[PDB]
C-alpha cells in the first residue's frame, strides 16, 4: 500500500507542472541552431591552416 | 643423331598454352588468397603467416613462368643477364614453397599434439624467426644457380637457351641437393607430423575430428602424388648419366618429354595449394567475405 | 620536428611495451565462467580449488599441471542477463553447475537456465562442463521418491543408474547447436583430484579443437 | 487496492494535458529549411594499443586529451593530436563497462561488474597514478558515472538506481530511486542541475541534483535504453535504444518532438551525441558503423564506416572539432 | 621525495671518482635524470642526462668522453662515473628528476648536491642584469633573451625559470615560460615572445630574493645564462 501511495504522489508531482506549446520549442530549437550554425566544425568544415587534426 | 626432333615438336605444342593457365591460375587464385590475408595482418596465426609466404612464394613462380614458356616455344630472346635473376628467382621460389610447406605442417604438429604445452609457454616471435630462416636458405641454395647460369649459342640448331655450365659432376650434385632437400625434407617433416596429428585425432571425440582428418590425408597425398614422378624422372635421369644408356633415338626423347610433363604436374600442384590450405578453411572463407561485402 | 616530444614519444614506446607483455602474459590463461542454479553446489565446486566487501563478480585462480586457470562468480548479480552476459563472449569454457537432489520443481528452472544459456547468441562454439553435484543424496531421494515427480514421461525404473542417465540426457538435450559446441558432463565426487582433472581434460580437448579451427584443418 | 484506479485517472490526466500542447510538429515546422549537405568525415587517426573490447570513452575538456576503458583491464590516456599514450592505469578488476574524465582533468573515473566506482589521481608528486577513492554502496554493476566539480560524482546503476557520492568522504550524498529496470545511461546537464537517466523500462527521468526528486517521465521508446544525451541548449535530449530509433524530446513542452529511424537499419543503438550547435546527430549502431542524423529533418545525413565490430563508445569534443567513436575490435578512430 | 647525492671530496687532477644519487618517495622509473652542475660561485651548467629505461643518453660537450651517467633502478641509484679530472671540474653536482609527457612539468625537483673539488651550445641565452635593489613593497621584472626563437612549431615556448635562495638548491619557479610549477604562490608571472621573455614578481618578501636562472629546452645542450641576483 505504501508503492500505490507514492506512485499516485509523483504522478501528482509530475502533473501540476506547466508545459509549452510544441510549436514554441521547435522554433527555440530551430533558432538555437541557426544562431551557433557558424560555429559547428562538423557541419562547416574549416580549412586546413587552423585544423589541429591534419 | 636424332636431334630430340619429336620432343622439341611436343614441347613446341605443349608448353606455351599449359603454361598460360598455369599463369592465369596461379595469379588468380594466390593474389586473393594474398589480398585477403593482406588486408588484416594483425590477427594472423602461425599457420596464417606461413600461408602468406607459400601464397607469395607460388605467386613469383607463377609470374617467372611465362619466360621459360616463351624459352621453350622458339628460343629465348631476352638478355643473358635477364634469365641469371629468372632462374634464381624460380629456384627461390621453388625451395620456398617445399619448405613452408614443411613448416605449416610442423606448426599443424605443435598446435594440435603439444596443444597444452606450447599455449602455456609457446614463444610470441618463432613464426617471423622460422619464415626468415626458410627464406635465407632458399638464397643460399639459389646461389649456385645465380652464379652458373649462362646463354650459351651452340652452332647446331642455332639458337640460344639459357642454362647451366659446369661439369657434370656440378650437375650431379645440384639434381641431389634438388631431390633431397625439395623432396624429401618436406616429404619425411609432412609424414610424421600428420601421422602424429591423426594418432592425436583418432581417440578424441567430437564432428570437427574426420573433416580434420579428411583434410590432412588429402593434402599429404596430394603433394606426394603431384612431386613424386618428377623426381623419379630425375632418378633415372641420374642412372642414366652414370652408365646404363641407350640412347636409341628414343631414350633421351622420352627422358625429356616426361621430364616436361612432370614439371607441368608440379606446378599444377603449386598453382593448386591454395584451394588445399585456405578455401577450406571456415576461418579462411568467412574473412574472404569479410573483405569482399567491405568493399 | 619534435623538441622534448622525442622523450614524450619514447615514454609511450615504453608503454606500449610494457602493455604488449601484460597483454602476452595474460594470453597464456585459461578463462571459466562458473554458473549455477540457486547456488547448487558451486560453492562445493569453489572448495576443489587451492592457491559485503564485494558483491559484483568474484575471482578464482588456480594452478594445474602448470596451467593456470581464473573461474568469474557472477552468482551475485541479479541483474538483465541480457546486459552484461556480451562481456564474457571471449571464455575459454562454461562451467554450469546443477543439484541433482531435486524439491519444488528446482530441475525445471535449472533447465531453463541452461536452455538460456547453452542457446545463447554470445556463447555459440563455446563448450559448457556440465557438473551434476550430490550424487548420494540424489541415490537417497531416488531410493525413498521417484522422478517421476519431476518428470510425468519417465517410464524407468528407481535405480540410481537409469534416474542418472536420463536427467544427464534430458539436459544434453537442450542443445540445439550439436554441431559447432560440445558439453562435457561429469557426476561430481568427493575426490578433490579428480574433479580439477575432469575441468583439465575438457580445457585440453577445448584448446585442440580451437586450434584446429585456427589451423584451418577444419 | 484501491489506489491503482487513482493512478490511472491521473496517467489519463497527463496524457491529456501533453495531447493539448501539440498544436504543430517540428518536421512540418522545419520542412521548410534547406537541409544540410552530405557529410564525408575523414579518418585523422586511429589509436591502437588495447587488447580487447573498448566499452566506454570520453573526452578531457581541453579537446585534446581522450581516456578509453578497455577490459583488458586497461585504462588508456591519449593525447590525440599526437597518438601519445600518456598514461596507462591497470585496474584490480578486467570487468570495466565505463569511464569518465574530470572536467579539470586531475582525476578519473571507472566501474563495471565489480559494483564500485574507482577514482585515480593523475596528478601525484610520486609521478605515478594511485587509486584515490573506491566508492562502494552500489547492489548492481555500474553503467555509467559523470564528475560534477571534481569533488562529487553521478553514477547509475544496474540496481535500478542512481546515486550522487561525495568523493572526500566516500558517502552516497543523494539516492535516485524511481526506475523499473536497470539504469543504462546518464547524461549531465550543461548547467549540471539536472540530469536525465535512461533505463531499461524503456522510460527516462529528468532528475534534479538537488531535492533528490524526479520532475518528469518520458515514454515512448519500445525497448532498453542504451544511450542518452542533451542538447547543447540544455532544454532537450536525445535517446537511443534497442528497436533501432532514436527519439528526442523538450524538457519544456514534456513530450516527444522527432524521432530518427530508418527501415534498413534493425540493430540496436548502443551511443548517442549531438554536434557543437545541435543541428547533427552522431549514433552508434551495432551492424558495424555510425550515422549521422540531420536533428531537424530526421534525414540520415552521413555514414561513418570502417569499425570491424559494434561501435560502443562515442564522443564529440567541447569544442567541436573532431569525432572519436570506439569499437569491440580494440580500436578508437578520430574524424574530422 | 628527496635526492640525496654522495661521493665528493678532494681529487688530484686525472683522477676519478663516481658520484652516487639516491632517490627515495617516488618512481624512479619513471623519470628521466640529469646532472647539473654549478662551479664555485659560478652560474649552473648542465653536465649529463639518461632517459627513462636508460633509452638515450646525452652529455655536454665539455664533458663528453671522461664522464658517464648510469642509473640502477632495483635500487634507485644515479651514477656519474667521471675521469680524467681536470681543474675546471670542481663544482657542486645536483642530481635533477625530469618526466616528459603531455602538460608535464620537467626539473621539478632538485637533490642537494655534493661538492666535488680538484687541486692544482648553440644556443647562447644572455642575462644582462646582474644585481637588483629591491623592497618588500614592489614589483619586479627580470628580462631573459635568447640566440634563437625558443617558440616551436607546435605552440609551445621551451623556457624554464628557476630560483636559488642562498645556501639552496634552485627549485622550478615556471616552466614553458607561462605555467607556475606547483606549490609556487600566485604572485610570480612569465610572459614573453620568441626571443624576449620577462619574469613579474607582483609584491615580493623576505623569501623572494635570490639568484634567478632562465634554461632552455628547445636544443638539448640546454645552456642556462648567468643568473640575476635579488638582495635587499
Ligand atoms: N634446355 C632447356 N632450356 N630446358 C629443357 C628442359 C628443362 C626443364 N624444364 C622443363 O621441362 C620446362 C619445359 C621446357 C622445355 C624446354 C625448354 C625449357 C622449358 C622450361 N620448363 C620449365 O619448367 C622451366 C624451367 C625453369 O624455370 C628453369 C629454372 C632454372 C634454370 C633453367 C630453367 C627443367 O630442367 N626444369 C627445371 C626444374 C626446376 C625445379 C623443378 C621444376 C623444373
Ligand atoms: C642478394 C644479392 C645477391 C643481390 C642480387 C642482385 C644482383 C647481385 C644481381 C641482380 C641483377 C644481376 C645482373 C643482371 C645482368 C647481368 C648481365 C650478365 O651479362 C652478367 C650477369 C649480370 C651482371 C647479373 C649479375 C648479378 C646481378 C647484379
Ligand atoms: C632477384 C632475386 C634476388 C629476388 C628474390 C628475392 C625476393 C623475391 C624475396 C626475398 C625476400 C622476400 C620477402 C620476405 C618477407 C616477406 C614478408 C611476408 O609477409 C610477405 C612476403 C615477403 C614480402 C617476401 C616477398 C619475396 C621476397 C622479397
Amino acid at each position: 500500500i505504501a508503492q500505490a501511495r507514492k506512485l499516485v504522489e509523483q504522478l501528482k508531482m509530475e502533473a501540476n507542472i506547466d508545459r509549452i506549446k510544441v510549436s514554441k520549442a521547435a522554433a527555440d530549437l530551430m533558432a538555437y541552431c541557426e544562431a551557433h550554425a557558424k560555429e559547428d566544425p562538423l557541419l562547416t568544415p574549416v580549412p586546413a591552416s587552423e585544423n589541429p587534426f591534419r | 643423331p636424332c636431334p630430340q626432333d619429336f620432343s622439341l615438336n611436343f614441347d613446341r605444342a605443349f608448353l606455351p598454352a599449359l603454361y598460360s593457365l598455369l599463369f592465369l591460375l596461379g595469379l588468380l587464385g594466390n593474389g586473393a588468397v594474398a589480398a585477403v590475408l593482406l588486408s588484416r595482418r594483425t590477427a594472423l596465426s602461425s599457420t596464417d603467416t606461413f600461408l602468406l609466404h607459400l601464397a607469395v612464394a607460388d605467386t613469383l613462380l607463377v609470374l617467372t613462368l611465362p619466360l621459360w614458356a616463351v624459352d621453350a616455344a622458339v628460343q629465348w630472346v631476352f638478355g643473358s643477364g635477364l634469365c641469371k635473376v629468372a632462374g634464381a628467382l624460380f629456384n627461390i621460389n621453388f625451395y620456398a614453397g617445399a619448405l613452408l610447406l614443411a613448416c605449416i605442417s610442423f606448426d599443424r604438429y605443435l598446435n594440435i599434439v603439444h596443444a597444452t604445452q606450447l599455449y602455456r609457454r609457446g614463444p610470441p616471435a618463432r613464426v617471423t624467426l622460422t619464415c626468415l630462416a626458410v627464406w635465407g636458405l632458399c638464397l643460399l641454395f639459389a646461389l649456385p644457380d645465380f652464379i652458373f647460369l649462362s646463354a650459351h649459342h651452340d652452332e647446331r640448331l642455332n639458337a640460344t637457351h639459357c642454362q647451366y655450365n659446369f661439369p657434370q659432376v656440378g650437375r650431379t650434385a645440384l639434381r641431389v641437393l634438388q631431390l633431397v632437400a625439395g623432396f624429401l625434407l618436406p616429404l619425411l617433416v609432412m609424414a610424421y607430423c600428420y601421422a602424429h596429428i591423426l594418432a592425436v585425432l583418432l581417440v578424441s571425440r567430437g564432428q570437427r575430428r574426420l573433416r580434420a582428418m579428411r583434410l590432412v590425408v588429402v593434402v599429404v597425398v596430394a603433394f606426394a602424388l603431384c612431386w613424386t614422378p618428377y623426381h623419379l624422372v630425375v632418378l633415372v635421369d641420374i642412372l642414366m648419366d652414370l652408365g646404363a644408356l641407350a640412347r636409341n633415338c628414343g631414350r633421351e626423347s622420352r627422358v625429356d618429354v616426361a621430364k616436361s610433363v612432370t614439371s607441368g604436374l608440379g606446378y599444377m600442384h603449386c598453382c593448386l595449394n591454395p584451394l588445399l590450405y585456405a578455401f577450406v578453411g571456415v576461418k579462411f572463407r568467412e574473412r574472404m567475405w569479410m573483405l569482399l561485402l567491405r568493399l | 620536428l619534435s623538441a622534448e616530444d622525442k622523450a614524450a614519444v619514447e615514454r609511450s614506446k615504453m608503454i606500449d611495451r610494457n602493455l604488449r607483455e601484460d597483454g602476452e602474459k595474460a594470453a597464456r590463461e585459461v578463462k571459466l565462467l562458473l554458473l549455477g542454479a540457486g547456488e547448487s553446489g558451486k560453492s562445493t565446486i569453489v572448495k576443489q580449488m587451492k592457491i559485503v566487501k564485494t558483491t559484483g563478480i568474484v575471482e578464482t585462480h588456480f594452478t594445474f599441471k602448470d596451467l593456470h586457470f581464473k573461474m568469474f562468480d557472477v552468482g551475485a548479480q541479479r541483474s538483465e542477463r541480457k546486459k552484461w552476459i556480451h562481456c564474457f563472449e571471449g571464455v575459454t569454457a562454461i562451467i554450469f553447475c546443477v543439484a541433482l537432489s531435486d524439491e519444488m520443481n528446482r530441475m525445471h528452472e535449472s533447465m531453463k537456465l541452461f536452455d538460456s544459456i547453452c542457446n545463447n547468441k554470445w556463447f555459440t562454439d563455446t563448450s559448457i562442463i556440465l557438473f551434476l553435484n550430490k550424487k548420494d543424496l540424489f541415490e537417497e531421494k531416488i531410493k525413498k521418491s521417484p522422478l517421476t515427480i519431476c518428470y510425468p514421461e519417465y517410464a524407468g525404473s528407481n535405480t540410481y543408474e537409469e534416474a542418472a542417465a536420463y536427467i544427464q540426457c534430458q539436459f544434453e538435450d537442450l542443445n540445439k547447436r550439436k554441431d559447432t559446441k560440445e558439453i562435457y558432463t561429469h557426476f561430481t565426487c568427493s575426490t578433490d583430484t579428480k574433479n580439477v582433472q575432469f575441468v583439465f581434460d575438457a580445457v585440453t580437448d577445448v584448446i585442440i579443437k580451437n586450434n584446429l579451427k585456427d589451423c584451418g584443418l577444419f | 487496492d484501491q489506489l491503482r484506479q487513482e493512478a490511472e485517472q491521473l496517467k489519463n490526466q497527463i496524457r491529456d494535458a501533453r495531447k493539448a500542447c501539440a498544436d504543430a510538429t517540428l518536421s512540418q515546422i522545419t520542412n521548410n529549411i534547406d537541409p544540410v549537405g552530405r557529410i564525408q568525415m575523414r579518418t585523422r587517426r586511429t589509436l591502437r594499443g588495447h587488447l580487447a573490447k573498448i566499452y566506454a570513452m570520453h573526452w578531457g575538456t581541453d579537446s585534446r586529451l581522450l581516456v578509453s576503458a578497455s577490459q583488458d583491464g586497461k585504462l588508456i590516456i591519449w593525447d590525440s593530436y599526437t597518438t601519445n599514450k600518456v598514461h596507462a592505469i591497470p585496474l584490480r578488476s578486467s570487468w570495466v563497462m565505463t569511464c569518465a574524465y574530470a572536467p579539470s582533468g586531475n582525476y578519473v573515473a571507472c566501474g563495471g561488474l565489480d559494483n564500485i566506482c574507482s577514482i585515480y589521481n593523475l596528478k601525484t608528486r610520486e609521478g605515478n597514478v594511485r587509486v584515490s577513492r573506491e566508492l562502494a554502496g552500489h547492489t548492481g554493476y555500474l553503467s555509467c558515472c559523470r564528475f560534477l566539480d571534481d569533488n562529487q560524482i553521478v553514477t547509475s546503476s544496474g540496481d535500478t538506481t542512481c546515486a550522487l557520492w561525495d568523493i572526500e568522504t566516500g558517502q552516497q550524498t543523494t539516492t535516485f530511486t524511481g526506475h523499473t529496470g536497470d539504469v543504462m545511461s546518464l547524461s549531465l546537464a550543461p548547467d549540471t542541475r539536472l540530469f536525465v537517466s535512461g533505463a531499461c523500462d524503456a522510460s527516462a527521468k529528468l532528475w534534479d541534483v538537488r531535492e533528490g526528486m524526479c520532475r518528469q517521465t518520458f515514454t515512448g521508446h519500445e525497448s532498453d535504453i542504451n544511450a542518452i544525451c542533451f542538447f547543447p541548449n540544455g532544454n532537450a535530449f536525445a535517446t537511443g535504444s534497442d528497436d533501432a530509433t532514436c527519439r528526442l524530446f523538450d524538457l519544456r513542452a514534456d513530450q516527444e518532438l522527432m524521432t530518427y529511424s530508418h527501415d534498413n537499419i534493425i540493430c540496436g543503438i548502443t551511443s548517442v551525441s549531438f554536434s557543437k550547435s545541435g543541428r547533427l546527430l552522431l549514433a552508434g549502431y551495432d551492424d558495424f558503423n555510425c550515422n549521422v542524423w540531420d536533428a531537424l529533418k530526421a534525414d540520415r545525413a552521413g555514414v561513418l564506416a570502417g569499425h570491424d565490430n559494434r561501435v560502443s563508445c562515442l564522443g564529440v569534443t567541447d569544442d567541436g572539432m573532431a569525432v572519436a567513436t570506439g569499437s569491440w575490435d580494440s580500436f578508437l578512430k578520430i574524424w574530422n | 621525495v628527496q635526492l640525496v647525492e654522495s661521493g665528493g671530496g678532494l681529487v688530484q687532477p686525472g683522477g676519478s671518482r663516481k658520484l652516487s644519487c639516491s632517490a627515495s618517495g617516488f618512481a624512479f622509473s619513471s623519470f628521466g635524470m640529469h646532472w647539473v652542475r654549478q662551479a664555485p660561485e659560478k652560474g649552473l651548467e648542465w653536465v649529463a642526462y639518461i632517459s627513462s629505461g636508460s633509452g638515450t643518453i646525452y652529455y655536454a660537450d665539455t664533458v663528453k668522453g671522461r664522464f658517464t651517467i648510469s642509473r640502477d633502478d632495483p635500487k634507485n641509484t644515479l651514477f656519474l662515473q667521471m675521469t680524467s679530472l681536470r681543474s675546471e671540474d670542481t663544482a657542486m653536482y645536483y642530481c635533477v628528476r625530469s618526466i616528459y609527457y603531455y602538460g608535464s612539468s620537467p626539473f621539478d625537483f632538485w637533490g642537494q648536491g655534493t661538492t666535488l673539488t680538484v687541486s692544482s651550445s648553440d644556443i647562447v641565452m644572455t642575462q644582462a642584469t646582474s644585481s637588483v635593489p629591491v623592497t618588500p613593497g614592489e614589483s619586479v621584472s627580470i628580462s631573459c633573451r635568447s640566440s634563437k626563437s625558443l617558440l616551436h612549431s607546435n605552440g609551445n615556448t621551451y623556457l624554464y625559470w628557476f630560483l636559488q635562495r642562498p645556501g639552496q638548491s634552485p627549485q622550478l619557479l615556471i616552466y614553458r615560460m607561462s605555467n607556475l610549477a606547483s606549490g609556487v604562490p600566485d604572485r610570480f608571472s612569465g610572459s614573453g615572445s620568441g626571443t624576449a621573455f620577462t619574469l613579474t614578481i607582483s609584491r615580493l618578501e623576505a623569501e623572494d630574493v635570490g639568484v634567478y636562472y632562465c634554461m632552455q629546452h628547445l636544443e638539448y645542450p640546454l645552456t642556462f645564462g648567468a643568473g640575476t641576483k635579488l638582495e635587499l
